[PDB]
RNA sequence: AACUCUGGUGGAGGCUCGUAGCGGUUCUGACGUGCAAAUCGAUCGUCGAAUUUGGGUAUAGGGGCGAAAGACUAAUCGAAC
RNA sequence: CAUCUAAUUAGUGACGCGCAUGAAUGGAUUAACGAGAUUCCCACUGUCCCUAUCUACUAUCUAGCGAAACCACAGCCAAGG
RNA sequence: GCAGUCAAGCGUUCAUAGCGACAUUGCUUUUUGAUUCUUCGAUGUCGGCUCUUCCUAUCAUACCGAAGCAGAAUUCGGUAAGCGUUGGAUUGUUCACCCACUAAUAGGGAACGUGAGCUGGGUUUAGACCGUCGUGAGACAGGUUAGUUUUACCCUACUGAUGAAUGUUACCGCAAUAGUAAUUGAACUUAGUACGAGAGGAACAGUUCAUUCGGAUAAUUGGUUUUUGCGGCUGUCUGAUCAGGCAUUGCCGCGAAGCUACCAUCCGCUGGAUUAUGGCUGAACGCCUCUAAGUCAGAAUCCAUGCUAGAACGCGGUGAUUUC
């Protein structure tokens, strides 16, 4: 019973939610939802998407 | 599927019908595999025989060595690139479609698989799992 | 000449006619075989379908690849308040079938079940059972006479129950009234059980247990007039075709010079009464209970209701049946849950199920949080003074 | 040495891409008791000349006219009305 | 026969005692051109596997207006003749 | 095309395990001949696609009998049409042939099923080229290329939908009848066991999955997006700002809800009576014999349980039944 972390948004993934993507260099990317999956597939940087965990700790939002 | 398979398989979503060209993961000298059939397929009118991960397919080689080209040969699908659900709830998919050349008894023609391999394929075919590196 | 390429027949010829059901409450056409040794108990129970959610549990299936591993499963939640018992009905075997011999009603009926007898309740004088309630006058002689008739005759005893729909997040206010056959022995003991339980409520934990196969009898979701491709599953005709491709192209030979009943045609889809068997009860949950959505492995004090209510239904404040998979009927709909008509011992039954986690994330979106406390702990504080 | 090469200039062509225009390939789309006794939509061919076209004039039925299909000659053509 | 394919009554390259090829009733070839006919490859795609969904306008119901084709009489079958 | 009778013979011996000459007797209308009986004041002419039903002359599946049946695999046959019977290259093809999967890729009918269902590839009304024939106009069941596929709103049939009458009205039911549905495979185990000199090599019970079909459902994943929900972007217009208009839904990204997908999940019941066949008791026929009387087991069959509709002229129980 494991809660994963979304590789784009840092969102907590409960069982069943979102998808898992295995890249050509076999790196596992877990996505909580299709929003994160599509933004990853658009090659968007999570550090510039203003609601992600990576953005908020890069900008020191709420700490 | 038939002979060589070590166990059963839960149903994986079919993503590779006939006519699908997948990459050739092993080092046997082929570059792609063109799926001409699926072993253990179902006989329904108009319905294409469709493969999924871990399935043994009949395949030709469209790009590769001339000694592998223009022949029918068995292959095993090792990567699917179509989203399928595991019974642990995880809908996963790969980046590309990939298979390895084998003989009908399941032993693999090549010696080393380049890339990840699905866990159902590795558990169904021990010769794929022996030469596989990372599994999923 | 022949078919040239054999294919299976589209659709099922035994689920015909594909028409609208006579009512929303799909009738139970078979109750379990009466074992006359067991105690007297209901064989069905009435609920309202709240919605589906997701569980995680360790699968105990030896020989399976997922033995002692966690499986993620869909469950249907049936919001299930206790039913009130308001009558009994006696059934006499005749050479033309069962025959209702007499009904005996309880003395006081609530306005929920009194509303069932009225098409315009707001206008009425509400005079229903006002002279039946005078049959209980000074010794209940005319009631004990009819109950003695049910004891003397009446090889089958059914009880009249009604849902408590004001305990349910529905705008309907009008109860659903149904006969449930009393299994459990001695026709006298069945009538005595019903007479003790007049005006009393029977809860769902007295009917159903966990790890029990049950049957779901419900009218399915209505889909209007539908064409033959989505009604029957027929192949869409090729793109070049004239006058339409969501059709059946040949609806019969020249001879017989008639369209056959077995030719797939357009018409009503959905709103059909369906019985679907062998759904495993994963939780008999209590309404006087927080930690409905908590398991022994979770221990997060949360109820079965998702964040922001069950979508298009409401929130569950009553007892409920969490059952495995999909049952017929859409949400808000009356559903009859019935005990199994056969003793199933197939090792998919008889399996003790312990839930590890129940999904209470919002079904109104792609919800990420299980509790508002979890939302607060993740998101931190907000501009609204969170 | 006969003479070669390069950069500009220039603006030719029954040349090209493509509007208007002129046609009418495919959908064998729509319509098919039609908007229409031949249209509508998309897609097309061509678009500076053997071009497109108005007005005037000439050729009349076993006759005309025809870059030729027995085509066209007033919804009439293997002989108009 | 070869090649193209896993497989080709298709395509291409050859062979030629060619039912019945052939030299301005033109023979062979040919760059460019072609809404011509054909084959393969890449790209691409609901052509398909295998169908789903959305929009507008219909259809539908209403107020108004209001035809036509067709019509011996009509309208449930099975078998017999 | 498919059967049957006789049995010289083939089958190491041995007519009939399996075949079977010379004869001979039949079946079917799924080929083709024969007729010209209906249609010439239009029965739309092949093939394919779609979809339904029917037949059994059974390919597979179920249960069995026989073998030159040791096992495995086969071969012959019985009940049996319940349930399936494919994906492709070439060709307009039906047919063929090959690749390949499969339990199996059985044969047929339904106006050579099915064109107001489609398509128009074939035959082909006018165009055109060739070959041969003809002096020629022209001919060719010779090749090639192009060639308008119209109408339902009527009756019935089918599919769904109402509905007068039953004193009225409402609730809860019964179930006559009609339909009915599940299908098949593999891996593990039995077990390298039985059987066999070996080579080889099973089955039943058990368990886990899968094929095809069906009925739902939308928690999840995917799809859809006029939530024109939020953001962005181009061009223009509102003097700039803010906020907007138009671009026949302007475009791009995300997008709840709803609908939906073997592209997602769930679910798909067990009793009885039988066929083939193998038997029991037992005469006829003092013996024998499954059969004659009687009787046992037994198929994917049949009928029920279960499921769907409920007779709108089938029925029941129950509530209330109108004046100041
Ligand atoms: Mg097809
Ligand atoms: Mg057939
Ligand atoms: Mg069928
Ligand atoms: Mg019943
Ligand atoms: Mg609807
Ligand atoms: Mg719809
Ligand atoms: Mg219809
Ligand atoms: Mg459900
Ligand atoms: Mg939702
Ligand atoms: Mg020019
Ligand atoms: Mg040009
Ligand atoms: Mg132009
Ligand atoms: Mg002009
Ligand atoms: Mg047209
Ligand atoms: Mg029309
Ligand atoms: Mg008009
Ligand atoms: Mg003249
Ligand atoms: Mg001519
Ligand atoms: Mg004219
Ligand atoms: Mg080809
Ligand atoms: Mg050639
Ligand atoms: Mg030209
Ligand atoms: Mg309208
Ligand atoms: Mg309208
Ligand atoms: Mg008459
Ligand atoms: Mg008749
Ligand atoms: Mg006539
Ligand atoms: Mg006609
Ligand atoms: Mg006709
Ligand atoms: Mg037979
Ligand atoms: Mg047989
Ligand atoms: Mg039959
Ligand atoms: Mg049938
Ligand atoms: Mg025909
Ligand atoms: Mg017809
Ligand atoms: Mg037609
Ligand atoms: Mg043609
Ligand atoms: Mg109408
Ligand atoms: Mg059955
Ligand atoms: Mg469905
Ligand atoms: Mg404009
Ligand atoms: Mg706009
Ligand atoms: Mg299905
Ligand atoms: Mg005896
Ligand atoms: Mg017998
Ligand atoms: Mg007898
Ligand atoms: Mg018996
Ligand atoms: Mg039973
Ligand atoms: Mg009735």
């Amino acid at each position: 019973m494991k809660v994963e972390i979304d590789s784009f948004s840092g969102a907590k993934i409960y069982p069943g939610r979102g998808t898992l993507f295995v890249r050509g260099d076999s790196k596992i990317f877990r996505f909580q939802n299709s929003k994160s999956a599509s933004l990853f597939k658009q090659r968007k940087n999570p550090r510039r998407i203003a609601w992600t965990v990576l953005f908020r700790k890069h900008h020191k939002k709420g700490i | 599927s038939g002979n060589g398979a070590q166990g059963t398989k839960f149903r994986i979503s079919l993503g590779l019908p006939v006519g699908a060209i997948m990459n050739c993961a092993d080092n046997s000298g082929a570059r792609n595999l063109y799926i001409i059939a699926v072993k253990g397929s179902g006989s329904r009118l108009n319905r294409l025989p469709a493969a999924s991960l871990g399935d043994m397919v009949m395949a030709t080689v469209k790009k590769g060595k001339p000694e592998l080209r223009k022949k029918v040969m068995p292959a095993i699908v090792v990567r699917q690139a179509k989203s399928w659900r595991r019974r642990d709830g995880v809908f996963l998919y790969f980046e590309d479609n990939a298979g390895v050349i084998a003989n009908p008894k399941g032993e693999m023609k090549g010696s080393a698989i380049t890339g990840p391999v699905g866990k159902e394929c590795a558990d169904l075919w021990p010769r794929v799992a022996s030469n596989s590196g990372v599994v999923v | 000449s022949h078919r040239k390429y054999e294919a299976p027949r589209h659709g099922h010829l035994g689920f015909l006619p594909r028409k609208r059901a006579a009512s929303i409450r799909a009738r139970v056409k078979a109750f379990p075989k009466d074992d006359r040794s067991k105690p007297v108990a209901l064989t069905s129970f009435l609920g309202y379908k709240a919605g589906m959610t997701t569980i995680v549990r360790d699968l105990d299936r030896p020989g399976s690849k997922f033995h002692k591993r966690e499986v993620v499963e869909a469950v249907t939640v049936v919001d299930t308040p206790p039913v009130v018992v308001v009558g009994v009905v006696g059934y006499v075997e005749t050479p033309r079938g069962l025959r209702s011999l007499t009904t005996v009603w309880a003395e006081h009926l609530s306005d929920e079940v009194k509303r069932r007898f009225y098409k315009n309740w707001y206008k009425s004088k509400k005079k229903a059972f006002t002279k039946y309630s005078a049959k209980y006058a000074q010794d209940g002689a005319g009631i004990e006479r009819e109950l003695a008739r049910i004891k003397k005759y009446a090889s089958v005893v059914r009880v009249l129950v009604h849902t408590q729909i004001r305990k349910t997040p529905l705008a309907q206010k009008k109860a659903h009234l149904a006969e449930i056959q009393l299994n459990g022995g001695s026709i006298s003991e069945k009538v005595d059980w019903a007479r003790e339980h007049f005006e009393k409520t029977v809860a769902v934990d007295s009917v159903f247990e966990q790890n029990e196969m049950i049957d779901a009898i419900a009218v399915t979701k209505g889909h209007g007039f539908e064409g033959v491709t989505h009604r029957w599953g027929t192949k869409k005709l090729p793109r070049k075709t004239h006058r339409g491709l969501r059709k059946v192209a040949c609806i019969g030979a020249w001879h017989p010079a008639h369209v056959m009943w077995s030719v797939a045609r357009a018409g009503q889809r959905g709103y059909h009464s369906r019985t679907s068997i062998n759904h495993k009860i994963y939780r008999v949950g209590k309404g006087d209970d927080e930690a409905n959505g908590a398991t022994s492995f979770d221990r997060t004090k949360k109820t079965i209701t998702p964040m922001g209510g069950f979508v298009h239904y409401g929130e569950i404040k009553n007892d409920f049946i969490m059952v495995k998979g999909c049952i017929p009927g859409n949400r808000k709909r009356i559903v009859t849950l019935r005990k199994s008509l056969y003793t199933n011992t197939s090792r998919k039954a008889l399996e003790e199920v312990s839930l590890k986690w129940i999904d209470t994330a919002s079904k109104f979106g792609k919800g990420r949080f299980q509790t508002p406390a979890e939302k607060h702990a993740f998101m931190g504080t907000l501009k609204k003074d969170l």
